[PDB]
């Protein structure tokens, strides 16, 4: 459907398309595709203004999938992503996903532990959310 | 053995934001603009 859409310019429809198939995909798929997919989307949203004030939320999923692989590839992702896009680096999720990088290296359980829980006080969390942050902290080791 | 005593108060800098408009604040943020 994705491919028929983006062959008859139907641009939006292929875009959400796309992205819901990444996001489902990466829960049991393997997770090059959607980092591809979601850097794809980010890419065609930045430009135009419909989303570029919620492409935050897109590169965000985007690193927390890096992360769910390794770190210093996340690391070298977010800076790539806040050099394209320097908005990003103020927002509250690059914060958090600094602390949270900081505290998985630290190898400290409990500084973790308390900052996604400071974050989920503000907002709420996702059931998909819930169960990468879970999924990367069983492998802390 | 007496003294009387004079008193000084002082005011609060009263907050509409400081709680229950900070969540008034993501009901207008995370929800309302959402």
């Amino acid at each position: 459907s994705a491919d028929y859409y983006k062959g008859e310019e139907s641009n939006s429809s292929a875009n959400k398309c796309l992205l819901k198939v990444a996001g489902y995909a990466a829960q049991l798929e393997q997770y090059q595709k959607a980092i591809d997919i979601y850097e794809q989307v980010g890419t065609s949203a930045m430009d135009s203004p419909l989303l570029k004030y919620s492409a935050k939320d897109y590169f965000f999923k985007a690193a927390l999938c890096h992360f769910c692989i390794d770190m210093l590839n996340a690391k070298l992702a977010v800076q790539k992503y806040e050099e394209l896009f320097p908005a990003f680096s103020d927002s509250r999720e690059c914060k958090l996903m600094k602390k949270l990088l900081e505290a998985h290296e630290e190898q400290n359980v409990d500084s973790y532990t308390e900052s996604v829980k400071e974050y989920d006080s503000i907002s709420r969390l996702d059931q998909w959310l819930t169960t990468m942050l879970l999924r990367i902290k069983k492998t802390i080791q | 053995i007496i003294m009387d005593s004079s008193i000084s108060k002082q005011a609060l800098s009263e907050i509409e934001t400081r709680h229950s408009e900070i969540i008034k604040l993501e009901n207008s943020i995370r929800e309302l603009h959402d």
